[PDB]
């Protein structure tokens, strides 16, 4: 089994029009992305002190 | 006619010259018109600020642009000329003799 | 966490209220403890002028009140 | 009297033209022309022309010297004659510059026709072929 | 008629830009002839004063001159008060 | 005066900065050991200047807006702007804006 | 006083370059799942001065063949214009009271590109002259919209006086009553100080840094006062003050978060960007700001 | 006297300010730049050091030869040494950057950086680990430390 993933075709009505229009206008993706980065600023990281604390190892 | 006036004045003849002088580089000749427009424009405004004349304000920014467009004329020509030659030497353009 | 640029920051913001305030300050102890006078367009320039012969210090900020009417 | 400022303004002035006026160097010449053009700047706005001092700066130094330098990379006595009265609370100069909306309409006009005239002289020129 | 809807509808995909510009620039040349505020910013302009009012010699025959500012006579604010 | 000594003073600064940049490592001893001519970039080139040339044109606005004849004042600018949108789809649609 | 004006300018500006490189930094590691510098001081706080130490103790490599006139000139002439546009703001009070100062701003801004001229011409190889040949053509594109979009949010100002601008928005900001002009100017302000997504390109280069970290601060403050008001009590300015400084630091690491959240423009892409989205729509914007006052009646006081 | 603690201070002044801010250019020859990328990764936070990510060469401070080292390279790794600031050190990072590791027996690889650029540390492993690249880079800034020049100068 197989799946496209760029056979979709864009609604030529005017609403998606518009709506395509004011993305172009408004930068509405790019503030989504914006926005992931400004939520995953706020997130604990995942540095370690190094060498006072050390990477897990198996025996 | 005060002292600044003629030192404008010399300026622009010193330019002049060195633009009839041609050592070589057009670019240079460009440059003297340049600064020559640059000496017009400082003593026509020298002139019109002195004599309050208020509707002459206008003159000196025309006269830049005017000049400035001019500018860009002849920097057009120029690259054509060096687009043949690939050096905008002077003595290049000695095709064509009286 | 994320608390730990605030210091970092806060030192810009340090660095960036001194200029203005610096200004102001100077300002109130250079023009006699006010506003300095601004002077576009010649006329305020004129009272500037005016004001400083008047007080007979050559100051301008110095502000000869009705008292000096006689 | 400030041992003739604008005496001192005038003379660099003179000595700029001159100093590029031998053509040394056409970015030497550039840089002269520079410094003469910033001195003839000071020269008209210690006269009084704020604006007309800041049109030089910007437009003259700014675009025009900036693309000859491009172009190039491409390739290998006073306070005496002065006035006593005031102006009101406007400045002469920008009253009599922005007339030139009001009062100016055939300068306008002809620059404008001018200007388009050349970007169509520019396009046609540097067409090629 | 419906050519021109078509053109346009054409027109605000993939050229939305060019679109949002042209009918701005043509609202602002067609706006400003039809508003009835540019009188207001005329007159309000005519009423700056930047010079000194010189007086005019009395005659005897202007009743239409004020010889005093607050006299009834002469040209008056109230509008631009109410504005 | 002001702004000149603000002037001289900012390029002072900057001139002794810079100078003690470039000499303090240098006390300390070490080793010690074409043609194309783009087109395209002149035309910016032009058309900046151009461009920068209507703009200076354009500078007055602020105290055109003060003149009682507003109704000619507002015809000039609405003229100079068309004109330059007039330039800029000239050379839009004669390709000098492609690269 | 005023030399201790013109030296309490123009140090914390400098401290505050060196402080925003730490913050730069920390923003960036703490917006990637990690830190900044946290070692060198208590929160890196000791992270810059360490860094000037070392690149003033570093060697200088002088290509032994270029121009040193210029060499030296350039740096010169970033630092010397990075720190000549911060007199004429007002914040509330400037240090040089202009009629014409965003005219003055705009002559600088104009000048800036004399720098990256002469340090490729003098970088002696053809390379960096290309380099520096499109950052040129990239900065007077963008700041010819970047002078077309002032002038016309100025003609609700009045006049070219940057403290009217603080009159002006007394009671509601210039960000509401023209939004899309204010993205525009975010955007060019972006594309001048070849910042991402526009970021095509030991003592000099450290100089350069500092020229164009001041730049960006002094365009993020300019931003704040054109757009952002802060409101104005004249007998305690402290307010004004703190207001414009937290505007002005909002907007930076709003271009730390911008750099930090997307991909880069080709040249040919952001040339084209300019050249035929925004012109269009700012002389569009241009027509209307100028008819607009005129139509509603609502022209500015001073001529 | 006060001469040696002037000189004194003022070195440890520079060694402090040289090793709390190093500045590497990465040669990613191989399967070692990938650990090389993941000190860099959240978890060790190689910036956190002030150890810079990708510093260009003619700014960078340490050099960092983390991978195989071919005949047809070696030049070109060279150039690039000898085109850095003074106060510059070399990590050999890895087997095959250290002596020539799994491919020493070899044709074309050079059985060691050393041969081509003197080494300040080699860091053992196949790859090195993360942990141990950081562990290498931590040593050699304790040898920043230890180093004194106004002294020597002084002395002499
Ligand atoms: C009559 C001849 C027509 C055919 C020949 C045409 C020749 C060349 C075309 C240019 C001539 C156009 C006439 C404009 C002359 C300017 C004077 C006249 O227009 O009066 C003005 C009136 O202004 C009008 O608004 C002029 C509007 C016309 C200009 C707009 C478009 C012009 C385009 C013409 C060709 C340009 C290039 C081609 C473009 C397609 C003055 O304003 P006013 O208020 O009374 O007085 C001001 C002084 N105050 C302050 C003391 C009171
Ligand atoms: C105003 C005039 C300026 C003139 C030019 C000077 C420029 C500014 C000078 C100020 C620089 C600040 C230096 C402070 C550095 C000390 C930091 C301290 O934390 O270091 C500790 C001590 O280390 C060193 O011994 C410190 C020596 C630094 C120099 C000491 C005094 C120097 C002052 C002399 C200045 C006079 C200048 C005269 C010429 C103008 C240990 O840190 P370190 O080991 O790394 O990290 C270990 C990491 N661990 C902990 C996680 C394991
Ligand atoms: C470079 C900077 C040049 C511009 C400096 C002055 C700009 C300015 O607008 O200030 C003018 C200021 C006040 O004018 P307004 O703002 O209109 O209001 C005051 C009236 N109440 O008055 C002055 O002009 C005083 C200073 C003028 C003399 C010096 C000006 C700059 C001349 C520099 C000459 C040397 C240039 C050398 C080469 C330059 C190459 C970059
Ligand atoms: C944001 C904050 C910015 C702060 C501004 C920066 C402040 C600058 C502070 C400067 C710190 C002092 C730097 C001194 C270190 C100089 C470099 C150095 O170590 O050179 C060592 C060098 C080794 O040479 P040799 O052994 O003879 O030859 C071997 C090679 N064949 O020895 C020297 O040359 C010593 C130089 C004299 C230094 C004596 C005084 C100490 C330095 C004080 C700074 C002086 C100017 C201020
Ligand atoms: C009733 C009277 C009203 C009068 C009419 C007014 C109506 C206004 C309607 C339109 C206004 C919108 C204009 C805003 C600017 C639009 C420009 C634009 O859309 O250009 C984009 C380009 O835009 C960009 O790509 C810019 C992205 C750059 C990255 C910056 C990240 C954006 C997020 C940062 C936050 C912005 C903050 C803005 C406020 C700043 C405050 C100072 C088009 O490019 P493409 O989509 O690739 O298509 C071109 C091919 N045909
Ligand atoms: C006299 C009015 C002037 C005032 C308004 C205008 C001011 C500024 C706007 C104009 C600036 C110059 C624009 C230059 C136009 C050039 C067009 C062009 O040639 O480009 C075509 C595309 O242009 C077109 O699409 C043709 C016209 C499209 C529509 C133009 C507007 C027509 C009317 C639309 C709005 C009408 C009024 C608004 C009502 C809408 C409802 C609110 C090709 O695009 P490429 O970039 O080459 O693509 C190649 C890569 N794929
Ligand atoms: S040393 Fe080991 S891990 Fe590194 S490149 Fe060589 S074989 Fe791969």
């Amino acid at each position: 089994t197989y799946k496209f993933v760029n056979m979709r075709e864009p609604s030529m009505d005017m609403k998606s029009v518009t709506d395509r229009a004011a993305q172009t206008l408004l930068w509405t993706e790019l503030v989504r992305g914006l926005g992931m980065t400004l939520s995953y600023l706020f997130r604990e990281p995942a540095t370690i002190n190094y060498p006072f604390e050390k990477g897990p190892l198996s025996p | 006619m005060p002292l600044v006036y003629m030192n404008i004045i010399m300026a622009f003849a010193i330019a002049l010259a060195g633009l009839l002088m041609y050592r070589s580089h057009l670019m240079s000749s460009l440059l003297c018109l340049e600064g020559m427009m640059l000496s017009l424009f400082i003593m026509s405004t020298l002139i019109i600020l002195n004599t309050h004349f208020t509707l002459a304000n206008m003159m000196p920014i025309i006269l830049l642009v005017f000049a400035a467009c001019e500018a860009a004329l002849g920097l057009s020509l120029l690259v054509m000329v060096s687009n043949t030659y690939g050096t905008d030497y002077v003595q290049n353009l000695n095709l064509l003799q009286c | 966490m994320w608390f730990e640029i605030l210091p970092g920051i806060a030192v810009m913001a340090a660095c960036l209220f001194i200029p203005g305030m610096a200004t102001a300050h100077i300002h109130k102890f250079t023009n006699g403890g006010k506003e300095k006078r601004v002077a576009h367009f010649s006329y305020q320039w004129n009272l500037m002028e005016r004001d400083r012969r008047i007080s007979g210090v050559n100051r301008y900020h110095v502000t000869k009140g009705l008292e000096n009417i006689d | 009297m400030t041992m003739y400022i604008a005496f001192i303004l005038s003379t660099i002035f003179v000595i700029g033209f001159v100093g590029f006026s031998s053509k040394p160097s056409p970015i030497y010449g550039g840089l002269g022309l520079i410094v003469s053009g910033g001195v003839g700047c000071g020269i008209v706005l210690n006269f009084g022309g704020s604006f007309l001092g800041l049109m030089v700066f910007l437009i003259y130094l700014g675009g025009m010297l900036v693309v000859f330098g491009y172009t190039t990379a491409m390739a290998t006595g006073d306070w005496v004659i002065y006035d006593t009265g005031d102006s009101g609370f406007f400045s002469e100069e920008a009253m009599g510059i922005a007339a030139l909306y009001s009062y100016g309409t055939w300068l306008v006009i002809v620059t404008g026709w001018s200007l388009l005239i050349g970007v169509v002289v520019i396009m046609e020129i540097t067409r090629g072929n | 008629a419906g050519r021109i809807a078509s053109f346009l509808k054409n027109a605000w995909a993939k050229e939305p830009v060019l679109v949002a510009s042209f009918a701005i620039g043509g609202l602002a040349i067609i706006l400003p002839s039809l508003s009835p505020y540019t009188n207001y910013a005329i007159r309000i302009n005519r009423a700056t004063p930047y010079n000194y009012p010189v007086p005019l010699r009395d005659d005897g025959n202007m009743p239409d001159v004020p010889s005093h500012p607050q006299d009834p006579q002469g040209p008056s604010l109230e509008w631009l008060k109410n504005l | 005066m002001n702004i000149m000594l603000t002037l001289l003073t900012n390029v002072t600064l900057a001139s002794l900065l810079v100078l003690i940049a470039f000499w303090l490592p240098q006390l300390n001893a070490y080793s010690e050991k074409r043609l194309p001519f783009s087109m395209k970039f002149f035309l910016v080139a032009i058309t900046f200047l151009l461009f920068d040339l209507e703009i200076a044109l354009l500078l007055p606005l602020p105290w055109a807006s003060q003149t009682n004849n507003l109704k000619t004042m507002l015809t000039m600018a609405l003229f100079l702007l068309i004109l330059l949108a007039a330039s800029l789809a000239y050379e839009w649609t004669q390709k000098g804006l492609e690269w | 006083m005023f030399m201790i004006n013109i030296l309490s300018l123009i140090i914390p500006i400098l401290l505050a370059v060196a402080f925003l490189t730490l913050v730069e930094r920390k923003v960036l590691g703490y917006m990637q799942l990690r830190k900044g510098p946290n070692v060198v001081g208590p929160y890196g706080l000791l992270q810059p001065i360490a860094d000037a130490l070392k690149l003033f103790t570093k060697e200088p490599l002088r290509p032994a063949t270029s121009s040193i006139s210029m060499f030296i000139i350039a740096p010169i002439l970033a630092l010397s214009l990075a720190l000549t546009m911060w007199v004429p703001l007002p914040m509330p009070y400037p240090l040089i009271n202009m009629n014409l100062g965003v005219l003055f701003m705009l002559a600088m801004s104009s000048l800036a590109v004399y720098s990256i001229l002469w340090s490729g011409w003098a970088s002696n190889s053809k390379y960096a002259l290309i380099g520096a040949l499109r950052a040129v053509a990239q900065t007077i594109s963008y700041e010819v919209t970047l002078a077309i979009i002032l002038l016309s949010v100025l003609l609700m100002n009045g006049s070219y006086t940057l403290s009217t601008l603080i009159t002006t928005q007394e009671h509601i900001w210039m960000i509401f009553t023209s939004w899309p002009l204010a993205m525009m100017w975010f955007i060019s302000t972006l594309a001048e100080t070849n910042r991402a997504p526009f970021d095509l390109t030991a003592g000099p280069f450290a100089m350069f840094f500092m020229a164009e970290y001041a730049n960006i601060i002094m365009m993020n403050a300019f931003t704040a006062i054109l757009f952002l008001g802060a409101s104005h009590d004249p007998h305690t300015p402290e307010l004004y003050t703190i207001n414009f400084v937290l505007k002005t630091l909002a907007l930076t690491i709003t271009f730390l978060w911008i750099r930090a959240s997307y991909p880069r423009f080709r040249y040919d892409q952001l040339m084209h960007l300019l050249w035929k989205s925004f012109l269009p729509l700012t002389l569009a914007l241009c027509m209307w700001h100028i008819s607009l006052p005129i139509m509603t009646a609502s022209i500015p006081p001073q001529s | 006297s006060r001469g040696e603690y002037v000189v004194a201070k003022l070195d440890d002044l520079v060694n402090w300010a040289r090793r709390s801010s190093l500045w590497p250019m990465t040669f990613g020859l191989a399967c070692c730049a990938v650990e090389m990328m993941h000190m860099a990764a959240p978890r060790y936070d190689m910036d956190r050091f002030g150890v810079v990510f990708r510093a260009s060469p003619r700014q960078s401070d340490v050099m960092i030869v983390a991978g195989t080292l071919t005949n047809k390279m070696a030049p070109a790794l060279r150039k690039v040494y000898d085109q850095m600031p003074e106060p510059r050190y070399v990590v050999s990072m890895g087997s095959c950057a250290n002596g020539g590791g799994y491919y020493h027996y070899s044709y074309s690889v050079v059985r060691g950086c050393d041969r081509i650029v003197p080494v300040d540390i080699y860091v053992p492993g196949c790859p090195p680990t993360a942990e141990a690249l950081l562990y290498g880079i931590l040593q050699l800034q304790r040898k920043i430390k230890r180093e004194k020049r106004l002294r020597i100068w002084y002395r002499r």
